[PDB]
């Protein structure tokens, strides 16, 4: 994908995540855990559902038309009837091919986009207190329980409360 | 510890499926759906639309009144099914522009007929033939009236018929005899003629005498022509011999009606789209079953499979 | 303060409008434009294109020379407007009427050039009470009804095309009502017309018989055409029933056409015409009518399509 | 959209910005202020202008065509004339619907892109001297007057000049 | 130093090229390719498909057996090229619905003829004309049989021919239009002839029309040509009391890839899988702006003469 | 384009890189140098090769059709024959115009994306040890010889090894 998240900086998918399409795994003082992010999952699915109804109108009713199969050889008018159908089928055949490729591209690209957006959303919350590992993982520089992780996932995490603790832990170092 | 690690991710499935994009020929996604209907139902569903099984009869024969097509006499349809083992069993005929009249009748959606009191003074009516058996006896098309000389006369027929209704379709014909001896024997005059006219149009057909290959023991032929009389207009028929006369008219409807060639059986099910291969499902935008369709149908295309991705790229473990 | 804050953003409007994307059925943008013309001007504009109001006359009647269509005698057009009130007033049929009409429509003129045809032994200028010019019996002005002169009806007449263009010749055959009428008008019991060139021929036989009265007449005339190519010659052979041509029509290659409409012509300017009247030109698509002439938007099923001309509109809580 | 700037980390649009499509609001030692960014505004406008002309050729003159209405029942030929016209209208109808969806998706994505680009542009100048607030806002850890704000949105800002002041303000805390 | 600088970047070229996107009318990319074939080969290549030069002969002339078309008697083709210069040189004729027969024969891809033993009792056969010279002497179409009165009789001809093969037969026949009533009674006995050609399922009757026509190649009379397809199991019947121009046999109809094309361009030893009236063209492009008339494996004809598909990133050089 | 890398924060292309499509230039304790990145380059080429084959199926064999040029004027049937052909050509001509605009837009966007993807990849490796100069260039706050730089290009670079050194060089300053 164009964002390089899915099959990019995020190495692989999680088969053990069945509650949603995008989500979280974490390790802290209360062990490890997993949670889905429903807002991201919904944003993807809403775009994917009815995808085709935006382009193709509900199947057309059609009744009497032209003859498309012939038992006798007639010359001129049969040539015309044949050519018209040939032209129609080929133009729709093209439409269908293009549409599939166009929409599939769109799908790959928007799903990849949502992964990146959730990552970015999380990064902006953590401010100075965390570290992007490139794994798609954050290293948080303070004790963060399940109530604390929960607050990140909802978007209520106040970074000022841990800033001092995070600065201590981060700057422990120097040669 | 004194720190935490929070990782972001996405889901994946065990067995995923391949789709095509603008970037890749093949790429694995979590889920996709078929967009091309390639399987038919194997039969024609009798429900939703009104299906009339033609059985042994072509539409044209059902409308001309071929004896073995008498059961179609009062019938109307959304779709008339013509079977490939249908056959004619009346007097040998030809219709110049057969294809167009078949289309007109098909579109109207009925072979229901309305008798009119034509007076044919000086000629004998209800001409019969051994080529056109009504079960046992010699007969003729029910919707056509074959006229011959009465006693020893065939007066120039000059008959009229107004259209006081708010379009009538008239079917009529001319008989081509086999020999000159036959021509005079049936309609005194050595040369016949049929002129069917209205205020706005006219047609004249001269009969052609000669031998033609025996069909059900007959070498003569009937030629069938049609006329459309508008409201306020008036049908006129002038003839000094050889007239195969109309018995009434067919009402012309603007309709959703058509005709289809198929040998697939008719069965009890529901569908909204019919092809020569029988009915098809309706839920996909495209279809590869047949270019010949009737009803609420997916667009026919050359390709037999097209997969629309409905999930993100599938990235399995390692 | 000892610090500063800088926030980035984008504009919004109060008059937002909904459009369709690949991602959403309906989303608000700051601005959109209509891509489908659905409003007509209600009238046909006289300007840009040369419009001929057919009024009481069909294109065919006007070229045949039906007396009440005399005013069209010399007329040319870009587009000829056929009204539904139009009536014939001279009774005929034309096999392949639609084609001849098409050929003339496309040529864009009913301007006629008289030629000196010589018809030895027959009487010319047949008239009829079915075709009144002013007060007296008349006939199509472009056709010449030939009948018996004295007690005989001999015809083998030639006319070469020395010009550098195609000539269109309109001619006909008369179908009388009774055997009595045939011999009275043209001695021979059975007549014929053989119009030929070096490359083609047509023979028509008159069909005798009674037809319904049209303007007091039960007889009919059937009409036919022949195109003569440069260097080719027109030949007309007949021993009865011929409705002779009086000259030729010049076949043009032009932008000319014909259209059925009951909408009025008015002092106005547009580049596209429909049976509903002229329509505006600025939009790519249009839903007014599939019948168009000129520089027209493409006709489509949908009456509205909204093209986004601004970003997603996000007003405050 | 895909970048999640518009209707994303930037919470809403400004109804009181009429100079441009994209821009800045700021609070400093001289009060509050507003200024549009013209390059962004133009970058987007230039892509939206004549968008349709890049795909659909200027409408062309057609003259004598076929007949499309009929007042007589005919059969074979008229079926054909009707089918041909019906085939045509459905194909152009498809075209119009697909094109509008494509172009609108393009418009939404490119306008979102412009917002995001401007954000990144602004971020890259501030370096360590500032802090992404997640709001689409920047906390600048030094006194920055109107001329200094002008310095940022003209792209002539020199972070080295304010680096030492910025570090002092930034690392005031930790407990 | 005590540090390091690592820069990221991308390539660029000197020969940039302008393309069209959805965002920009013209934008410079590193590389692009032409999607529209504009040049033809100036000639028609005869490898790939069997190409037949019609030379002086139209397709119809060749199948009728016009004397100057004799060399085509056994010819087959994938594509038959008709030239402008082609002329007819036999008895003056017309074919009602000429274009369809041309189309039917074109598709069949052959004018090979199979003779049949027709018996024409009581008439004289092999009628000849000065309007149709085979080398030196008067002649006629080699595939037709002009029948006239023998002695002072033209009996009503009643001839039959059964189709016992498994394919459709195409029969070509005609009728003679004399110039005067005097001529009509001199060649045939009756004042008015007729031809009825019938099967079990179809019939045609043509009445001849007397009268003078423009003199073509000496003659003012004419022949009109008609055709009949006889299905396997059916039976051709011909009935005539004068004026018949009888068939000498049948043509075999083939469901094939054959066609006919009008071109004045030379034919040359060459390979290409696509032919236009301007010559052969290349297949490698998706579109072409050479000709709407094509035969073979051809790109799609479009209005535009050039279309550039970008095959590299935006090209951004030094400023 | 949409990512603002190519002709964005990366000032211009390098005409002197014949080696690949994307890559690196560097100055360190061993002088200056240049190398191409093959993974990015290949990722772009793979999307651009056979791009048209995904939409428009290979040219098709077609034989006898309808007549498209005429000597004699005929009316109705010839009107229809011309309209059919006219209709087909206008519709293919539209498909072609749209396809080129479409694929080209895609090509600009994906090549722009690959540049951004490589920058981001490099940024995520260097962690705190480096500075985004806004140039497309990284200020690496430690001694990094050619082997050290190759480890960045191979993606084997361990930031922990150099962290202590980086913190010293970085925080030499303050007023
Ligand atoms: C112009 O030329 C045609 C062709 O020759 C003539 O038409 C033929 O006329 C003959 C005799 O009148 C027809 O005779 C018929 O053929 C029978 C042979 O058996 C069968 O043939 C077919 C095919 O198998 C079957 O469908 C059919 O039912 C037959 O059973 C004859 O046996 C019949 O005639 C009579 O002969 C027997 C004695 O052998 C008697 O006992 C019977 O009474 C029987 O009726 C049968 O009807 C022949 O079919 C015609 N051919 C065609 C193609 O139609 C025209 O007569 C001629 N016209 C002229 C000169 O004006
Ligand atoms: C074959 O059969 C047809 C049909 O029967 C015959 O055609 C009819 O012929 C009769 C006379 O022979 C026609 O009747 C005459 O025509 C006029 C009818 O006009 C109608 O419309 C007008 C509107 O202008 C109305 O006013 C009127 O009521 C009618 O509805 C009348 O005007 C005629 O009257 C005149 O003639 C009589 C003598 O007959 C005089 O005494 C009067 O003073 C007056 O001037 C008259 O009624 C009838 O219209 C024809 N119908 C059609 C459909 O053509 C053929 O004659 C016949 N052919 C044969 C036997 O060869
Ligand atoms: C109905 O009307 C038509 C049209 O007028 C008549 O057809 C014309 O008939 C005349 C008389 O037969 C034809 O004239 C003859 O043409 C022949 C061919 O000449 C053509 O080619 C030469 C070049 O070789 C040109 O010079 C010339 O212009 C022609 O194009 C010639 O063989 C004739 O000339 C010879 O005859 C005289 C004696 O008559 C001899 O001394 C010489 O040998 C001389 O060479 C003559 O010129 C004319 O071509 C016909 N025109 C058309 C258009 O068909 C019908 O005859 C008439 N039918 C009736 C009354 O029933
Ligand atoms: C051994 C033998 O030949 N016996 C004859 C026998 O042929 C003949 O039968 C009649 O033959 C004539 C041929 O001129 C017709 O084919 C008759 O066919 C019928 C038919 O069945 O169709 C009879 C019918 O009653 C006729 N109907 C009318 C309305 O006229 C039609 C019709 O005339 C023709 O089809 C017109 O083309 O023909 C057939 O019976 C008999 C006749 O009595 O005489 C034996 O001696
Ligand atoms: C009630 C009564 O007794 N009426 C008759 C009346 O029929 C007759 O009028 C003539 O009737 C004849 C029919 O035999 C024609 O209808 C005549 O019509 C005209 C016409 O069309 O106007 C006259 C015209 O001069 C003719 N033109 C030519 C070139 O011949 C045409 C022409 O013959 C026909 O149109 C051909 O179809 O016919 C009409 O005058 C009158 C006069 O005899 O006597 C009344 O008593
Ligand atoms: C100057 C002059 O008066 N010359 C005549 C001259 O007319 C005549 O030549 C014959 O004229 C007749 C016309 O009545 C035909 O045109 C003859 O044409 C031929 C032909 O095609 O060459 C002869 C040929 O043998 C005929 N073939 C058959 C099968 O009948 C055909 C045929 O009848 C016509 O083509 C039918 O349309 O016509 C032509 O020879 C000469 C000699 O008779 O006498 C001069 O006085
Ligand atoms: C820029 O890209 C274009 C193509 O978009 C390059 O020109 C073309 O390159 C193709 C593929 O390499 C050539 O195709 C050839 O096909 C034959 C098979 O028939 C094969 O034998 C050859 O080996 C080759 O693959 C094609 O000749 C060529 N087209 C034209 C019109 O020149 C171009 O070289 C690229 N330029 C750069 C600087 O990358
Ligand atoms: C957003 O909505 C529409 C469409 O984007 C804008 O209105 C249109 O803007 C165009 C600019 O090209 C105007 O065209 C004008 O045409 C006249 C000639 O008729 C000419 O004199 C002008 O110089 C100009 O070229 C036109 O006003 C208008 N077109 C329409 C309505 O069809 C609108 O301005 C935009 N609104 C906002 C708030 O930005
Ligand atoms: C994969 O996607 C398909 C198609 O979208 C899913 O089937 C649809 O599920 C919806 C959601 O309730 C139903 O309303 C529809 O009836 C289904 N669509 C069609 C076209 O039949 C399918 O369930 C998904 N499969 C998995 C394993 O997730
Ligand atoms: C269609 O035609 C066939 C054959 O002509 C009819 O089948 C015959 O029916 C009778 C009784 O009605 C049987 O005695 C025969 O054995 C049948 N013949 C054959 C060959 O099967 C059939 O009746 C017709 N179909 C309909 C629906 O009427
Ligand atoms: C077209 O025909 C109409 C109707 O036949 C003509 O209008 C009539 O004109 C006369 C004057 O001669 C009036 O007395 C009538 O009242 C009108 N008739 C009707 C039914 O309204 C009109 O003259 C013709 N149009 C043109 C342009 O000449
Ligand atoms: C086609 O016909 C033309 C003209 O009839 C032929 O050209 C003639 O060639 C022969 C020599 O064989 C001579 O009679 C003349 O010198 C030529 N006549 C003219 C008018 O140029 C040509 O040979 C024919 N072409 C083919 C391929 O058979
Ligand atoms: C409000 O909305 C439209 C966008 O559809 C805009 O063009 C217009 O200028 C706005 N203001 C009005 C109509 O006063
Ligand atoms: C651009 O220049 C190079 C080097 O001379 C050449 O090989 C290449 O084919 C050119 N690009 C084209 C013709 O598209």
């Amino acid at each position: 994908g164009i964002f390089g998240a899915i099959a990019g900086f995020i190495e692989n998918g999680w088969e053990g995540m069945v509650d949603g399409w995008y989500g979280f795994r974490y390790q802290n003082s209360e062990g490890t855990g997993q949670a889905a992010d429903l807002k991201s999952t919904q944003a993807a699915i809403d775009q994917i559902n009815g995808k085709l109804n935006r382009v193709i109108e509900r199947t057309n009713e059609k009744f009497h038309q032209i003859e498309k199969e012939f038992s006798e050889v007639e010359g001129r008018i049969q040539d015309l009837e044949k050519y018209v159908e040939d032209t129609k089928i080929d133009l729709w055949s093209y439409n269908a091919e293009l549409l599939v490729a166009l929409e599939n591209q769109h799908t790959i690209d928007l799903t990849d986009a949502e992964m990146n957006k959730l990552f970015e959303k999380t990064r902006r919350q953590l401010r100075e207190n965390a570290e992007d590992m490139g794994d798609g993982c954050f290293k948080i520089y303070h004790k963060c329980d399940n109530a604390c992780i929960e607050s990140i996932r909802t978007g209520t995490y106040d970074h000022y409360i841990y800033r001092d603790e995070a600065l201590n832990n981060r700057f422990q170092s120097g040669r | 510890n004194n720190t935490a690690t929070l990782c972001l991710g996405h889901h994946a499935v065990a067995n995923g499926t391949l789709v095509k994009t603008m970037s890749d020929d093949q790429i694995e996604v979590t889920n996709a759906t078929e967009l091309v209907q390639s399987i038919s139902m194997g039969k024609i569903c009798n429900k939703s639309y009104r299906i009339l099984d033609g059985r042994n009869c072509t539409l044209i024969d059902a409308m001309l009144g071929d004896p073995h097509c008498d059961a179609f006499q009062y019938e109307s349809w959304d779709l008339f099914i013509e079977r490939s083992n249908a056959f004619s069993n009346c007097y040998p005929y030809d219709i110049p522009d057969y294809a167009s009249l078949r289309s007109i009748v098909a579109s109207s959606g009925t072979v229901e007929f309305t008798a009119e009191g034509f007076t044919w003074t000086g000629v004998t009516q209800n001409g019969r033939s051994g080529a056109c058996k009504r079960g046992s006896a010699d007969s003729f098309f029910s919707r056509l009236n074959w006229l011959t000389k009465s006693g020893s006369s065939y007066p120039t027929l000059n008959v009229t018929m107004p259209n006081n209704k708010n379009d009538k379709l008239y079917i009529w014909g001319i008989h081509h005899p086999s020999s000159n001896q036959e021509q005079t024997k049936l309609y005194i005059q050595e040369s016949g003629r049929v002129t069917v006219s209205t205020k706005r149009s006219q047609q004249t057909i001269i009969p052609n005498i000669g031998s033609r290959p025996l069909v059900r023991g007959q070498s003569g032929r009937i030629s069938i022509y049609w006329t459309i009389v508008k409201p306020g207009d008036i049908l006129m028929i002038n003839s000094n011999g050889n007239l195969v006369a109309p018995r009434g008219y067919f009402k012309l409807n603007t309709g959703k009606s058509s005709v289809m060639r198929s040998d697939v059986p008719i069965d009890i099910c529901v569908s909204e789209c019919i092809t020569p291969n029988g009915s098809i499902s309706n839920d996909k935008p495209f279809q590869n079953v047949n270019k010949v369709t009737y009803g609420k149908c997916p667009k026919y295309i050359r390709q037999n499979t097209l997969k629309l991705a409905t999930g993100m790229r599938n990235v399995p473990e390692k």
